[PDB]
RNA sequence: GGGCCUGACUGCGAGGCCUGCAAGCCGAGCAGGGGCGAAAGCCGGGCCUAGUGAACCGGUGGUCCCGUGUGGAAGGGCCAU
RNA sequence: GGAUGACCCCAGGCGGUAGGGGAGCGUUCCCGAUGCCGAUGAAGGCCGACCCGCGAGGGCGGCUGGAGGUAAGGGAAGUGC
RNA sequence: GUGGAGCCUGGGAGUGAGGGCGCGAGCGAUAACGUCCGCGUCCGAGCGCGGGAACAACCGAGACCGCCAGCUAAGGCCCCC
RNA sequence: CUGUUGGGAAGCAGCGCCAGAGAGGGUGAAAGCCCCGUAGGCGAAAGGUGGGGGGAUAGGUGAGGGUACCCGAGUACCCCGUGGUUCGUGGAGCCAUGGGGGAAUCUGGGCGGACCACCGCCUAAGGCUAAGUACUCCGGGUGACCGAUAGCGCACCAGUACCGUGAGGGAAAGGUGAAAAGAACCCCGGGAGGGGAGUGAAAUAGAGCCUGAAACCGUGGGCUUACAAGCAGUCACGGCCCCGAGGGGUUGUGGCGUGCCUAUUGAAGCAUGAGCCGGCGACUCACGGUCGUGGGCGAGCUUAAGCCGUUGAGGCGGAGGCGUAGGGAAACCGAGUCCGAACAGGGCGCAGCGGCCGCAAAGUCCGCGGCCGUGGACCCGAAACCGGGC
RNA sequence: GGGGGGAACCUGGGGAACUGAAACAUCUCAGUACCCAGAGGAGAGGAAAGAGAAAUCGACUCCCUGAGUAGCGGCGAGCGA
């Protein structure tokens, strides 16, 4: 019997056109295009979830050091203060604290400098 | 179609019952004047050819 | 080896059978495969870049028309063209083993047996070749039509009593095949189908 | 059972592998056929099992031996055919070629010569030959060898 | 350098070297009939590593294996070259 | 562990071209089917931020459409751009 | 020494254009992003990731998936960063 | 038949009936019982057939004994040149015959693979001969055959239009609706077209008509954009708009970021290919082989062509094939055999589990899958070669 | 009475090449494609100057098998009773 192409093939490239929404020109109207568009948007993603975790991280460290500089020290310093008082809190709330509470990021800095 | 049996090798060799192929050694048919007895006498002996040259022939004589 | 209910004037007497103990579901399968793909007419076909209606010239010349080479434009490659591998007349039939066929004949009723589904009768009433006296004759016989049964019988004036019935297969007995046993629910058969059978799977 | 039941046992009915048929599969594009060369191309090769790339093949540097026949060709002779005594066992009473063609180990055509693998059973076994241990085994089991001519 | 000699054997060949194949190489030992030596023993060419050419087709000597109804014959196989 | 591929637990492996192997998805057609779904709406089309699935996909809903479609389990190929 | 170790029989391949670099030579001119061998490596197939401004093969390191958590590697810590 | 929903009942519901007929197609949707059919039956004055039945006619039919009349001529036969055969000059016969030579009439002749003998087979040089066999323009039946890029080149006014001096090449192009009820009449307009009215279950079913995807063009709206550097995305945050501790759309700023495919040592590459979209488009089939695998039987396994049956029913058929023994060029011997003087040495061969029962197995058959051989053998592409014509 | 036509099929008279032989000439393709003549619903063949070893069979045709056997073969590729 004959297995004519049919239905599939406008299928598989509507599935791959409506992932394609929003971008430019061919890039959505195309099904080649809005192919090669997604091969590339799927690594980046991929590479971007990993980078997102570096961009946050730098960003609370650029404001820790901020708060620190505050109270007359560097962030390299109050990262070795904290290792050796033993205080494991973690950069993502070190900088939540030194913008919303600078009394308790102020006792931080205190051990900090008194652990050495 | 069917397979023909390559007449070629079917008059050169043999099969043996386990399926090992046999041939004569090479190398007597001439030019024997300065050759020892040691190598005539070798030479009249059939051997047994090695396994990928062996299995190749087999697939000639699909009817032995 | 199994107790079979065979009906009567006198009435439901039993009857022995040494039928197969063991049903292999592979070989019942090999053999209603084999008798499906003979049935087959093979009659799908199609034509070649050889056997199409154009012409053999090179339609346009190889170099420098600025197009793509081709040749004739019966090739694969152009809509009209010949087909690649299509279908062409075919034979599905091979050969079953005919110890498949025996074996399998003899699961197949052995199978019913096994669930009671096979009744073995003597004769057929009233059942002259109309289809409203086998219709009595089998409501008698336990056979209201709400389960499908092949009937096997030489006697050529029951199966056209019976043909027209939805839920019944005919057939004689020279043509017990596994399909039909296997599609039904119910097998009932002639003593003197009976033994036929007996003898086929001898 | 019923025919939504009947199923191939696993592994019976198996699918064939399909080629040129998209990434996912690891058949696609070159169909498993490699780059380019002559054994990726339609057609492909010449017979591997003879064909050496142009250089004398070891099949045709190895000499012909023995007779090779002649026209108007096979030499019609007398052909015999060996069945030992162990194959005899089964029978009782009497052996004879035909007797051992229906048994299915005389093929037709052949004469019949009993051989010795086995022990002799106290038969008048009829043949056209006998190795010498058949014929003593045989003798000396009180069977009776009858030659054929 | 000399004496006697033809083992510059015939039938085989454990086990190896080398090695894609096919080839190439070394070879104790047993048997037959020998050479030299009093004997132990050595001798299956040459101190050694090059001096060579697969198959096909055909020649010659042998063998006496096949011989197209049978006996021969033609022609072939086999051993040697 | 439990007995058996029921699922739980501990550990380890899991970049990949040529290429080997495994498991699946979907298309047309056959058995299943004198059946079943269907004008209270078939296929097909258009939507969906919902459900299931690693995925190929499969559901479910709304709109369009107006007459077909076809399960569990199997079978066969003009089967996926 | 229990490892995607090894050995044996069999089925299926692909490959038989490599390339950079380090070390050892030859060829070249103690030239070439040169050429030709050897041992190793990496790219090839890791044009995935960090460093090297950018950059297949230099340094760091072998990406199963997710995390707005932690420690380091080479390289860095004046601003771009 | 009735009721019911519905434009329409054949759907659903109630109560029935036929069946040698429940194959199938229609009818406003889905019908055994409405129509056409179907099972089962029936039917030719005329023409054709008539291989079957009957009849006729032609034609056919003895035994010894003797005689040695006849028994297919440029023939056999030999030689030369060739063809046919499996036979390619081979030890080359046989059949045929272009050249030369050239018989006999059974006590004749040809043949059994040079030749000779023996032993057999057969009657050349005249002719005819049903059936069993091949094919498919034609008719019918049937599809695990196509369904308008398919299937014939053509579903349609196609071997047409059109192209070519000619031979010759050779398309595209199907579908309103159940029914034309195919939109009277009015309005704008030269008309085309439209707007009302009307028909219809439905009119974005209105004839440029079923469905009506995509590329492509537009109108309307939300968000956005004129100091900005870009493989067009991605991650983050924030603004606005929408649907209602959430989602969706949009995108200002910041971070990151060298198209796809192909070919390559190596491509974003300034190396190939692709304007975009839809549709067509390339690893198959037969037969053999080899391995693997699912079963059946197992010293055995298996049938082919055919025949009987069926009309989607299977059976019979043992001819034959593979296996049961190998070794040797062979004669030949045989669990051995070959080389050899060898009882030497060597090559190649030979030798289930449990409790008489079961179980497994050689092997073999069928199915399935991988790969191989032969075919065009994964698809497309030459320049060329050959035949017959124009 | 002939003449001319008929899709395939059929006999007879003529009769290629690509290709395969991984070059090519013998060989293959193949007595195929194709031209021609003729027949017919078929055509051809057919009643032994046969076969070929059986003391045998008994016209011809056609299918299965014998058999990819016997053989043929730059003993190659292949061909094949
Ligand atoms: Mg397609
Ligand atoms: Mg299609
Ligand atoms: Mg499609
Ligand atoms: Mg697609
Ligand atoms: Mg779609
Ligand atoms: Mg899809
Ligand atoms: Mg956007
Ligand atoms: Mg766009
Ligand atoms: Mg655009
Ligand atoms: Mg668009
Ligand atoms: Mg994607
Ligand atoms: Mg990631
Ligand atoms: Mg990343
Ligand atoms: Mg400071
Ligand atoms: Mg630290
Ligand atoms: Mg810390
Ligand atoms: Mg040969
Ligand atoms: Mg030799
Ligand atoms: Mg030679
Ligand atoms: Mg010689
Ligand atoms: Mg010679
Ligand atoms: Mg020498
Ligand atoms: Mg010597
Ligand atoms: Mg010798
Ligand atoms: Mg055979
Ligand atoms: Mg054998
Ligand atoms: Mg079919
Ligand atoms: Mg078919
Ligand atoms: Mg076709
Ligand atoms: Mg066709
Ligand atoms: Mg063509
Ligand atoms: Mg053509
Ligand atoms: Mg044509
Ligand atoms: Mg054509
Ligand atoms: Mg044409
Ligand atoms: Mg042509
Ligand atoms: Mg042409
Ligand atoms: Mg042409
Ligand atoms: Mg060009
Ligand atoms: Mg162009
Ligand atoms: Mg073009
Ligand atoms: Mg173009
Ligand atoms: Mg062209
Ligand atoms: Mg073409
Ligand atoms: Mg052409
Ligand atoms: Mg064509
Ligand atoms: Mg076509
Ligand atoms: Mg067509
Ligand atoms: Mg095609
Ligand atoms: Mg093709
Ligand atoms: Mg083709
Ligand atoms: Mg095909
Ligand atoms: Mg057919
Ligand atoms: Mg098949
Ligand atoms: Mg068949
Ligand atoms: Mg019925
Ligand atoms: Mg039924
Ligand atoms: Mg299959
Ligand atoms: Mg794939
Ligand atoms: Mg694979
Ligand atoms: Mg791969
Ligand atoms: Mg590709
Ligand atoms: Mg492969
Ligand atoms: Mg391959
Ligand atoms: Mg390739
Ligand atoms: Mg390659
Ligand atoms: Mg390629
Ligand atoms: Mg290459
Ligand atoms: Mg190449
Ligand atoms: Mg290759
Ligand atoms: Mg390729
Ligand atoms: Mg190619
Ligand atoms: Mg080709
Ligand atoms: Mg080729
Ligand atoms: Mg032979
Ligand atoms: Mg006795
Ligand atoms: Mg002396
Ligand atoms: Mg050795
Ligand atoms: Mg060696
Ligand atoms: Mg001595
Ligand atoms: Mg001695
Ligand atoms: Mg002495
Ligand atoms: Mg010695
Ligand atoms: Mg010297
Ligand atoms: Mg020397
Ligand atoms: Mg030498
Ligand atoms: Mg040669
Ligand atoms: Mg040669
Ligand atoms: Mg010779
Ligand atoms: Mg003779
Ligand atoms: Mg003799
Ligand atoms: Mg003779
Ligand atoms: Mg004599
Ligand atoms: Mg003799
Ligand atoms: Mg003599
Ligand atoms: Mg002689
Ligand atoms: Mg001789
Ligand atoms: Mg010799
Ligand atoms: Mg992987
Ligand atoms: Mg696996
Ligand atoms: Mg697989
Ligand atoms: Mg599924
Ligand atoms: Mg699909
Ligand atoms: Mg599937
Ligand atoms: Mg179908
Ligand atoms: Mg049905
Ligand atoms: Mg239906
Ligand atoms: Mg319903
Ligand atoms: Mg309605
Ligand atoms: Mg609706
Ligand atoms: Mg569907
Ligand atoms: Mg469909
Ligand atoms: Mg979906
Ligand atoms: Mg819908
Ligand atoms: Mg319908
Ligand atoms: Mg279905
Ligand atoms: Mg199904
Ligand atoms: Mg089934
Ligand atoms: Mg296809
Ligand atoms: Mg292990
Ligand atoms: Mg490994
Ligand atoms: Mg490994
Ligand atoms: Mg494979
Ligand atoms: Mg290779
Ligand atoms: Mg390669
Ligand atoms: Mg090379
Ligand atoms: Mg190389
Ligand atoms: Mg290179
Ligand atoms: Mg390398
Ligand atoms: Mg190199
Ligand atoms: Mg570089
Ligand atoms: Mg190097
Ligand atoms: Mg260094
Ligand atoms: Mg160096
Ligand atoms: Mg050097
Ligand atoms: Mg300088
Ligand atoms: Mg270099
Ligand atoms: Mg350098
Ligand atoms: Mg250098
Ligand atoms: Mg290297
Ligand atoms: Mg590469
Ligand atoms: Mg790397
Ligand atoms: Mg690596
Ligand atoms: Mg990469
Ligand atoms: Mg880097
Ligand atoms: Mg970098
Ligand atoms: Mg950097
Ligand atoms: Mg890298
Ligand atoms: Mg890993
Ligand atoms: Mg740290
Ligand atoms: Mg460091
Ligand atoms: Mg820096
Ligand atoms: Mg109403
Ligand atoms: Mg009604
Ligand atoms: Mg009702
Ligand atoms: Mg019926
Ligand atoms: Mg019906
Ligand atoms: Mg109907
Ligand atoms: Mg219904
Ligand atoms: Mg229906
Ligand atoms: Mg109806
Ligand atoms: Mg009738
Ligand atoms: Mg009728
Ligand atoms: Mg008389
Ligand atoms: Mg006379
Ligand atoms: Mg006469
Ligand atoms: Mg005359
Ligand atoms: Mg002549
Ligand atoms: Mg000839
Ligand atoms: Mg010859
Ligand atoms: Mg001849
Ligand atoms: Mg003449
Ligand atoms: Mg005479
Ligand atoms: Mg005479
Ligand atoms: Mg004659
Ligand atoms: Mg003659
Ligand atoms: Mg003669
Ligand atoms: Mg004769
Ligand atoms: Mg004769
Ligand atoms: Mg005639
Ligand atoms: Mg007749
Ligand atoms: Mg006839
Ligand atoms: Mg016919
Ligand atoms: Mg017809
Ligand atoms: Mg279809
Ligand atoms: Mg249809
Ligand atoms: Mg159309
Ligand atoms: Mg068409
Ligand atoms: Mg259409
Ligand atoms: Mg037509
Ligand atoms: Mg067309
Ligand atoms: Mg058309
Ligand atoms: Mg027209
Ligand atoms: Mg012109
Ligand atoms: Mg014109
Ligand atoms: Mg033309
Ligand atoms: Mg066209
Ligand atoms: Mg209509
Ligand atoms: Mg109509
Ligand atoms: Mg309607
Ligand atoms: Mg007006
Ligand atoms: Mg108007
Ligand atoms: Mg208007
Ligand atoms: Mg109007
Ligand atoms: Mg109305
Ligand atoms: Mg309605
Ligand atoms: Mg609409
Ligand atoms: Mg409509
Ligand atoms: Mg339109
Ligand atoms: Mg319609
Ligand atoms: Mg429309
Ligand atoms: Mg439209
Ligand atoms: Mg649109
Ligand atoms: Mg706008
Ligand atoms: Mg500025
Ligand atoms: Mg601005
Ligand atoms: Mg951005
Ligand atoms: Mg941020
Ligand atoms: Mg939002
Ligand atoms: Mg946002
Ligand atoms: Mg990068
Ligand atoms: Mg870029
Ligand atoms: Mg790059
Ligand atoms: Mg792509
Ligand atoms: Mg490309
Ligand atoms: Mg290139
Ligand atoms: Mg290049
Ligand atoms: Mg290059
Ligand atoms: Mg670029
Ligand atoms: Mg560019
Ligand atoms: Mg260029
Ligand atoms: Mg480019
Ligand atoms: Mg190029
Ligand atoms: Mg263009
Ligand atoms: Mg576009
Ligand atoms: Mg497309
Ligand atoms: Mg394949
Ligand atoms: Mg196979
Ligand atoms: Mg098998
Ligand atoms: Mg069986
Ligand atoms: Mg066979
Ligand atoms: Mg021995
Ligand atoms: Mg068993
Ligand atoms: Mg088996
Ligand atoms: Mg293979
Ligand atoms: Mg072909
Ligand atoms: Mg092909
Ligand atoms: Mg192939
Ligand atoms: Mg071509
Ligand atoms: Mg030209
Ligand atoms: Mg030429
Ligand atoms: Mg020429
Ligand atoms: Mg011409
Ligand atoms: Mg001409
Ligand atoms: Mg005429
Ligand atoms: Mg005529
Ligand atoms: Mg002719
Ligand atoms: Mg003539
Ligand atoms: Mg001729
Ligand atoms: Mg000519
Ligand atoms: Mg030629
Ligand atoms: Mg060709
Ligand atoms: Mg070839
Ligand atoms: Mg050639
Ligand atoms: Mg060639
Ligand atoms: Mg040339
Ligand atoms: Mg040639
Ligand atoms: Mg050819
Ligand atoms: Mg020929
Ligand atoms: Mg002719
Ligand atoms: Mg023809
Ligand atoms: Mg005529
Ligand atoms: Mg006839
Ligand atoms: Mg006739
Ligand atoms: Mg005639
Ligand atoms: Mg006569
Ligand atoms: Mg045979
Ligand atoms: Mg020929």
């Amino acid at each position: 019997p004959r297995a004519k192409t049919g239905v599939v093939r406008r299928r598989k490239h509507k599935k791959i056109l409506k992932l394609a929404k929003g971008y430019w020109g061919l890039r959505s109207k195309s099904f080649r295009k809005a192919r090669e568009t997604l091969f590339a948007a799927g690594n980046y993603a991929y590479a971007h979830r990993k980078r997102r975790k570096r961009d946050f991280r730098r960003l609370w460290i650029v404001r820790i050091n901020a708060a620190c500089r505050q109270h007359g020290l560097n962030y390299s310093t109050f990262i070795h203060g904290l290792k050796k008082a033993g205080i494991e809190v973690d950069r993502k709330n070190l900088a939540d604290l030194a913008v919303r509470e600078p009394q308790v990021f102020a006792e931080l800095v205190e051990r900090a400098k008194a652990a050495q | 179609p069917k397979m023909k049996t390559h007449k070629g090798a079917k008059k050169r060799v043999k099969i043996t019952a386990s399926g090992k192929v046999v041939a004569m050694k090479t190398g007597k048919r001439h030019l024997n004047w300065q050759k020892s007895g040691k190598e005539i006498r070798q030479k009249g002996r059939k051997f047994v050819l090695a396994k990928p040259e062996a299995e190749r022939i087999k697939l000639l004589l699909p009817y032995e | 080896v199994y107790q079979i209910p065979v009906l009567s004037p006198s009435g439901r007497r039993e009857l022995a059978a040494d039928l197969p103990a063991e049903i292999n579901p592979h070989l019942l399968w090999e053999v209603v495969r084999w008798q499906l793909a003979k049935r087959r007419r093979g009659t799908a076909s199609t034509k070649t870049r050889g056997e199409v209606a154009y012409s053999g010239r090179k339609i346009w010349p190889q170099k420098h028309t600025g197009r793509a080479r081709h040749g004739d434009i019966g090739a694969p490659i152009f809509v009209g063209g010949g087909v690649v591998f299509g279908p062409k007349p075919r034979d599905y039939s091979y050969t079953l083993p005919k110890k498949v066929r025996k074996k399998g004949l003899a699961m197949a009723v052995a199978d019913r047996a096994r669930e009671g589904k096979l009744l073995l009768v003597e004769a057929f009433a009233g059942v002259n070749g109309k289809t409203k006296e086998f219709l009595a004759w089998a409501k008698e016989a336990g056979l209201d039509g709400s389960e499908s049964v092949l009937l096997v019988t030489g006697n050529e004036l029951v199966r056209r009593a019976a043909r027209n019935l939805p839920w019944v297969v005919t057939l004689a007995p020279e043509g017990l095949n596994v399909y039909d046993i296997v599609r039904t629910e119910r097998l009932v058969m002639d003593l003197d189908a009976w033994e036929v059978f007996q003898n086929r799977i001898g | 059972m019923k025919l939504s039941d009947l199923r191939p046992n696993p592994g019976a009915n198996k699918r064939r592998k399909r080629v040129g048929r998209g990434p996912g599969s690891g058949h696609g594009k070159t169909a498993t056929r490699g780059h380019k060369g002559q054994k990726s191309r339609s057609g492909g090769l010449k017979d591997p099992r003879r064909f050496e790339g142009g250089r004398s093949t070891t099949l045709m540097r190895l000499p012909k031996r023995g007779m090779q026949g002649q026209v108007p060709g096979e030499i019609k002779r007398p052909r015999y055919q060996g069945v030992n005594l162990k194959d005899l066992a089964r029978f009782e009473g009497e052996v004879t070629p035909e007797l051992l063609v229906r048994a299915g180990l005389l093929k037709k055509g052949y004469r019949l010569k009993i051989l010795g693998e086995g022990e002799a059973k106290p038969l008048k076994v009829v043949a056209h030959a006998f190795s010498k241990s058949a014929l003593e085994k045989l003798k000396a089991a009180g069977g009776e060898p009858v030659l054929l001519e």
